[PDB]
RNA sequence: CGCAAGGCUGAAAAAUUGACGGAAGGGCACCACCAGGGGUGGAGCCUGCG
């Protein structure tokens, strides 16, 4: 995207919130809308229990995903200014 | 402390502070909204209470007791309002537990589960299960001992086994609502530990429920027992030689 | 309404919906006639005469 | 993955025992002991079916 | 009667779920792979 | 008093036949899985078809 | 007799299956009922729709034989279950209703 | 029990605003004057049944005389598979009885303006003997075609997109014997549930009425009826517009139960004039009398005269769809939205809607000149229950 | 009569979807192959 | 995406080969005759079917 390394976005809708199996990639993927350009791209939350911190209409930083749905390119790094792995590790509370 | 379902909790949500008693329920694997009995450590569970309605995606805080003599960290739970409804669909597992009475090759008679043939006729065709993993089906009510039935299993079950039927009984939350009118004064409903320590009743503990170490002997089976007519009829190159 | 296609039609004359097309004669039905008086309680009965030597009430 | 799970994610789930009012009937057969029982019976029936064919 | 009703409802519900999520995963994979291949083409030309 | 009192047999997870009253299953509304296909009863539309 | 033979004889009596009549025979028929009898034929020659005993009555009393319709009874009972039990299974958790006192 | 209303005027508007605002109402003295048939009408009690069916937790209580009801509303769930139906894609059946004189748009307009504020989808299926899909003489109800392509684009203006609205008829019917009866079944599927409707702005002049498209329908009569109606309507509107195009639709007859009968024999026409500017459309309808037998060219001239009347009269929205757009404007966010009504458009039903909103708790309306601009302040309620995932 | 609209205008008006307002053998090589 | 997807309309034939029989003569049948045997049906119990 763009010319930058990380993009910001709005979480439109957590697609695959009603998927059955817990660590499905359709369960982990989230449709976000990038601020700078306006397009809706899909991004992976790194973990299914870590999906619960991503709420609707939250400013979300996302980066590339460099390594079950092959081709979803982005991963959610920060949510509302706090790092998502820190939220998952219970280091910080999310400012809302 | 962990925080139990049924025990009251002071929610700060909207402009309202209100003490209500919630029901903690996990969304099992996105199928049935199964009722938990405690909140999970380090995990978001769903809660459900009877309070004022708020438009969703509204964050909230949640305390246990507005006391200054708490030695540490008065705020208990956080989160966000998911949705609002009337008549929620919370569901708790109820297992009807029985015992085998007579065991044939597949059909076993199962005794200490039901009380009458009316109850068995209601639960006809139900998916019964052994603790070991053997599936089975309730087939027919049994006449002469009232309350027993015939259930055809997958393979042969043992007399030591326990035969369970996993039904889902719905649980409705209670409709309690304290306002936390602090400037006027208010009665604060206590927790179950404070109630037990005050009115002197011990916590219920089942010795069959407390986990133990299981001494498993190494399973050795009997040798093969060939019948006499087959052992006398099979040919010379494969005849059994036993001194 | 008696036609040459060997049937008669009954229309309702508000909206002109066919009540029932009824094939009743073996040849092309020449004429039809209602009885005019409903003094006898039967004013919605009608005769039909056709080329197959028949009248039908 | 395996680094995206806590120690409480890794913690083992204990096995319940036979109830003490029913401990005289033997051990409570769970999936492992049932697998041993089923393996031995399928093996003995395979040998007996081959002997009946012969 | 409850057996027949519950089995009909379970078949219809499982078929509807399988159809809906096959559509969702196919559309997500299609859009994301299209944008990824377009970016790989625009990156290999540099 | 309700929170300190004993749980009902429906709220205990394992209800054997000694806990509850006699025909207490008929008053409950539970869901559970069945096994196998039921046999289709022959109805008049089936015989007509 | 056979069911085939008695069916053919009853339809020849009702004139549904007989020989191809000439126009003169049709003139005689138009010179000189059958649905009411065809209903009885289609009920009598399909006897498995309704449940009957074979022995007849045990003790003959004279005072002035279809004993039940299992197909119609099963369809009626299934309609009753569609109207009560399936409706309650749909409205498991449905609170409030219109309180019609009139 | 708390809020108090009187009279039988704008009954469905009062119940729907009570459901949407959550304010419990009590409507007294329905038919005090009528000695022959006092109390609730059959279409009114069937709308009460439909409201109980699609909501959840609502308690409706009709009195012994039938002349006072009270109504404590609940949440608009829709067709959830645990409470209302068995599957999420299953249509909730609603039967309305044979003694029903009002059209089905009398049920559809409150349901369509109560449907974007629901939790799940709405999949209502109106069957039964008394389901007339036509216009009525009645209280001059809209037809299904008039309702669809005249008022659902207004939801398209508000941001409830008509890509997901599925209103489909499976049989069509007029009244039949007298005003009572029907037979034609419909199903409406709202799958587009919004949080808050957009604050729209209808302010620019909708000057050039570009085209006229319409639907002439015949159920139970000959199919030359709509051709004669099209020639009459074109003979009136060809003085004014080069492109008037009216579809012809014909259905054989619907059958109701008594042993079934064929009912609903009639024919009607429904014109829609589309203005080139924006989502501005003027509609008019005319149906045959259910016993009369009038000329189809008379009906075509009558509907063309009504269409030219509404084109002469209306500022931006006609008075048939003005209560719907005004109550959605009131349901929107806490900003002002500006509608351009004509001075001839203002009606006692519109004025009664204003009185009901002021009684319920919405803000008043600001009326200024430009036809007059009415400006409505939203209350910011939206829908209460929606699973924010 | 000229009321017969078109298949496209029938598709927008008389369908179940309501109309939204926001729309307006040369050579021998090929022959041998 | 395009076609399918426009209502003289409104529920309940074929035959030179076909339709139905009759009379005579055969074959078979514990759903026939013949010779016997055995149930059920009388009292009580109860699955099931209505």
């Amino acid at each position: 995207f763009g010319g930058s390394s990380h993009a910001k976005g709005i979480v439109l809708e957590k697609v695959g919130v009603e998927a059955k199996q817990p660590n499905s990639a359709i369960r982990k993927c989230v449709r976000v809308q990038l601020i700078k350009n306006g397009k809706k791209v899909t991004a992976f939350v790194p973990n299914d229990g870590c999906l619960n911190f991503v709420d609707e209409n939250d400013e979300v930083l996302l980066a590339g995903f460099g390594r079950d749905i092959p081709g979803v390119r982005f991963k959610v790094v920060k949510v509302s200014g706090v790092g998502l792995l820190a939220l998952w590790k219970e280091k910080k509370e999310k400012p809302r | 402390k962990i925080l139990k379902t049924g025990d009251p909790l002071i929610f700060s949500l909207g402009w309202r502070r209100f003490q209500t008693l919630p029901i903690y329920s996990i969304w099992d694997n996105r199928t049935r909204n199964r009722m938990l009995k405690y909140t999970p450590e380090h995990m978001h569970c769903f809660g459900t209470f009877w309070g004022p309605l708020i438009a969703p995606n509204t964050s909230f805080c949640c305390f246990q007791s507005f006391s200054a003599s708490n030695p540490g960290f008065r705020i208990a739970a956080t989160g966000t309002v998911l949705s609002v409804d009337e008549s929620t669909e919370i569901v708790k597992k109820l297992k009807l537990v029985g015992t085998p009475w007579k065991i044939f090759k597949n059909t076993a008679f199962i005794k200490d589960m039901f009380n009458s043939s009316l109850e068995i006729a209601k639960f006809e065709g139900a998916a019964i299960r052994t603790v070991s993993g053997i599936r089975g089906q309730i087939k027919r009510a049994l006449s002469k001992p009232e309350g027993y039935f015939r259930a055809t299993f997958e393979d042969k079950i043992l007399l030591s086994d326990i035969v369970i039927l996993k039904a889902w009984y719905p649980v409705k939350p209670k409709q309690f609502y304290n306002p936390a009118t602090n400037l006027i004064g208010w009665q604060s409903m206590r927790l179950t530990g404070e109630i037990r320590r005050a009115e002197n009743i011990p916590t219920p503990q089942n010795p069959n429920s407390t986990y133990r170490k299981i001494e498993r002997p190494e399973r050795h089976f009997n040798p093969l027992r060939v019948p006499k007519n087959l052992a006398a009829e099979l040919p010379f190159k494969s005849q059994i030689v036993q001194t | 309404t008696s036609s040459a296609d060997k049937n008669i039609r009954i229309w309702g004359l508000d909206f002109g919906d066919c009540h029932k097309a009824l094939f009743g004669h073996q040849d092309s039905i020449l004429q039809v006639a209602f009885i005019p008086h409903n003094s006898d309680g039967n004013g919605h009965y009608f005769f039909s005469a056709s080329k197959d030597r028949t009248i039908k009430y | 993955m395996s680094s995206l799970r806590h120690a409480i994610q890794r913690r083992a789930h204990k096995e319940r025992a036979q109830p003490l009012e029913r401990q005289r009937l033997g051990i409570l057969e769970k999936k492992k002991d049932y697998r041993l029982r089923a393996r031995d019976y399928k093996k003995k029936q395979a040998v007996l079916k081959s002997l009946r064919q012969k | 009667f409850i057996r027949r009703e519950q089995l009909r409802i379970k078949k219809e519900k499982d078929e509807a779920y399988e159809k809906k999520f096959k559509r969702i995963i196919a559309e997500i994979q299609n859009e994301e792979g299209r944008a990824a291949n377009e970016y790989a083409r625009e990156k290999a030309a540099r | 008093a309700e929170l300190v009192a004993k749980r009902a047999w429906t709220l205990a997870g394992e209800a054997t036949a000694a806990d509850r009253p006699v025909n207490s299953l008929l008053g409950e509304d539970m869901e559970f899985d069945h096994v196998g296909k039921p046999v289709p009863v022959v109805t008049e539309e089936v015989s007509e078809s | 007799g056979s069911q085939l033979k008695r069916l053919k004889a009853s339809l020849r009596e009702q004139g549904l299956i007989g020989p191809q009549k000439s126009k003169k025979q049709k003139r005689q028929n138009a010179n000189d009922q059958k649905a009411e009898a065809l209903k009885s034929i289609r009920e009598q020659f399909n006897p498995f729709q309704f449940k009957t005993n074979a022995r007849g009555p045990k003790f003959e009393v004279t005072t002035n034989v279809i004993k039940g319709r299992p197909e119609l009874s099963r369809a009626r009972s299934e309609e009753k279950r569609r109207q009560t039990i399936l409706v309650e299974m749909q409205r498991r958790n449905k609170v409030g209703g219109i309180i019609d006192r009139r | 029990e708390f809020l108090r209303f009187t009279g039988h005027r704008a009954f469905t508007q009062r119940l729907v605003l009570a459901t949407l605002y959550g304010r419990p109402i009590h409507i007294s003295k329905i038919r005090s004057s009528s000695a022959t048939n006092p109390g609730l009408a059959p279409h009114e009690i069937s709308f009460l049944r439909l409201l109980e069916s699609v909501t959840n937790g609502s308690i409706i209580d009709v009195s012994y005389s039938g002349t006072t009801i009270t109504y404590q509303p609940g949440l608009i769930t829709g067709t959830v598979p645990g409470m209302n139906a068995s599957l999420s894609s299953d249509a909730i059946e609603h039967v309305i009885p044979a003694t029903n004189t009002r059209g089905i748009t009398y049920f559809l307009i409150p349901l369509a303006l109560l449907a974007p504020f629901s939790k799940a989808h709405l999949n209502v299926r109106f069957t039964g003997p008394g389901v007339i899909t036509s216009a009525t003489h009645g209280a001059r109800d809209l037809s299904i075609d008039t309702f669809r392509t005249a008022v659902l684009p207004l939801y398209g203006l508000f941001g409830i997109p008509p890509a997901r609205i599925e209103l489909r008829v499976l049989q069509r019917s007029c009244a039949g014997p007298g005003g009572k009866g029907g037979g034609g079944i419909v199903e409406m599927r709202f799958a587009s549930q919004v949080r808050l409707p957009k604050t729209l702005h209808l302010n620019r002049r909708p000057g050039k009425v570009r085209r006229i498209r319409g639907v002439a329908y015949c159920t139970g009569v000959a199919a030359s009826h709509n051709n004669r109606m099209i020639t009459a309507a074109r003979g009136v509107l060809n003085q004014l517009v080069s492109d008037v195009h009216i579809a012809a639709q014909y259905d054989p007859a619907p059958l109701v139960a008594e042993q079934k009968k064929k009912t609903g024999i009639g024919f009607g026409l429904s014109l829609v004039a589309e203005t080139s500017a924006e989502g501005v459309i003027y509609a008019a309808d005319e149906v045959a009398p259910p016993e009369g037998g009038v000329v189809p060219e008379d009906i075509g001239e009558k509907c063309a005269y009504q269409l030219l009347d509404v084109i002469a009269q209306g500022g931006c929205v006609m008075a048939a769809s003005a209560p719907t757009v005004l109550t959605l404007m009131a349901m929107g966010s806490e900003d002002v939205g500006r509608l351009r009504l004509g001075r001839r458009v203002v009606s006692p039903e519109l004025l009664e809607l204003a009185r009901d909103l002021k009684a319920f708790g919405a803000a008043s309306w600001g009326i200024r000149d430009a036809d007059l601009i009415v400006s409505v302040k939203g209350t910011g309620v939206g829908n209460v229950g929606r699973k924010v995932a | 009569a000229d009321g017969k609209m078109s298949k496209q205008e029938l598709k927008v008006y008389l369908s179940s979807r309501p109309p939204d307002p926001t729309r307006k053998p040369e050579d021998s090589a090929e022959l041998l192959a």
